[PDB]
């Protein structure tokens, strides 16, 4: 049982930047990988990157490397995704997703695959 | 990057039937790094399978995954009306994680 | 911890004169030689440790888990180092108090998505108070055999 509560929707102008947050609850925060996955309005899923909060640095997909910044606040159990230089292409629903644990409840090792998902944050880019 | 090509693109089945979905990889992915997802409209993806074969918590035995190397297959044994949705396959054996395009299961 | 490469030549007792940069460079040598990681692997582990520490103030023995970005690793592996006396590492939780580390688990992980699995395994290993206390006295082969069983 884990909840991932994301921030509200964003109406952005082209060229600006957006910071979406993911607030984790119901389990350990620092010991598990938190990923960020995107989905355009009528399209498929797309992995942007992720962060393991006990360790420092985020892992990025080469396409987003340069304008996506993923961080994790240990002191509030909140993960963030900041996408800069917003194009019209970037109009999509942004999910934060946390890996599962191989077992019931809070028990067992991590599985890697994203068992828990946020409600989704819709970002639209238009002048 | 590793491209995942799913097949079929769309599949119309009547309830109670067996749906067989495929996920072809551009390269060999070790069986331990492939997952299957279910996504209904206006919702987040739901994890079905994670170890290519292993089931996520609370997922029925109607869903079953299988495969190795390049070819992987998701099998829904007995289709209920709740099962008709989009299904994705995922590789997380190397960075970055890539998804399939999705197979829409219809009525 | 599936397919993690681990040999007898990945276990070392470092002398009493060493600093943390000496520990990192020491533990990387057997990995670099076998071709598990790039040649400048030690540098990136030292660089990351400064900004993002890996010190775990666990009782009774402090533990370090130094590593770097997965792009610098080719084939997965792990290198264990035992220290003659405490070496100070910065806390990975962000506390100002230092961690007196004696056991170092250098991680060379190629896949980022299985980092949490190796971490979970370490947490389970360092929870066993009896085994951790034995690591301080056992020799290179005795440590290999004990750890190799724990991986399988």
């Amino acid at each position: 049982q884990v909840q991932l509560v994301q921030s509200g929707a964003e109406v952005k102008k082209p060229g600006s930047s957006v910071k979406v947050s993911c607030k984790a609850s119901g389990g350990t925060f620092s010991s598990y990988a938190i990923s960020w996955v995107r989905q355009a309005p009528g399209q498929g899923l797309e992995w942007m990157g992720g962060i393991i909060p006990i360790f420092g640095t985020a892992n990025y997909a080469q396409k987003f490397q340069g304008r996506v910044t993923i961080t994790a606040d240990k002191s509030t159990s909140t993960a963030y995704m900041e996408l800069s230089s917003l194009r019209s292409e970037d109009t999509a629903v942004y999910y934060c997703a946390r890996e599962g644990t191989t077992g019931w409840g809070w028990l067992g090792k991590p599985i890697g695959a994203f068992q828990h998902w946020g409600q989704g944050t819709l970002v639209t880019v238009s002048s | 990057e590793i491209v995942l090509t799913q097949s079929p693109g769309t599949l119309s089945l009547s309830p109670g039937e067996r749906a067989t979905l495929s996920c072809r990889a551009s390269q060999s992915v070790s069986s331990s790094y492939l997952a299957w997802y279910q996504q209904k409209p206006g919702q987040a993806p739901r994890l079905l399978i994670y170890g290519a074969s292993s089931r996520a918590t609370g997922i029925p035995d109607r869903f079953s995954g299988s495969g190795s190397g390049t070819d992987f297959t998701l099998t829904i044994s007995r289709l209920e009306p709740e099962d008709f949705a989009v299904y994705y396959c995922q590789q997380y054996g190397s960075s970055p994680s890539t998804f399939g395009q999705g197979t829409k299961v219809e009525i | 911890m599936q397919g993690i490469h681990f040999r007898r030549h990945y276990v070392r007792h470092l002398p009493k004169e060493v600093s943390q940069n000496d520990i990192i460079k020491a533990l990387a040598s057997p990995l670099i030689n076998d071709g598990m990681v790039v040649s400048d692997f030690a540098d990136h582990v030292i660089t990351r440790e400064q900004n993002f520490p890996t010190g775990l103030p666990v009782e009774p023995v402090g533990v370090a888990i130094p590593h770097t970005d997965s792009k610098y690793v080719r084939q997965n592996a792990i290198s264990v180092g035992i220290l003659a006396e405490p070496v100070n590492f910065e806390d990975a939780g962000g506390e100002p108090d230092p961690v007196p580390v004696r056991v170092v688990f250098m991680l060379a992980l190629g896949n980022w998505f299985d980092i949490t699995n190796v971490l979970w395994w370490i947490m389970d290993v360092i929870q066993d108070e009896d085994f951790m206390q034995q690591l301080l006295v056992m020799n290179d082969d005795e440590i290999y055999q004990s750890i190799y069983t724990r991986i399988s």
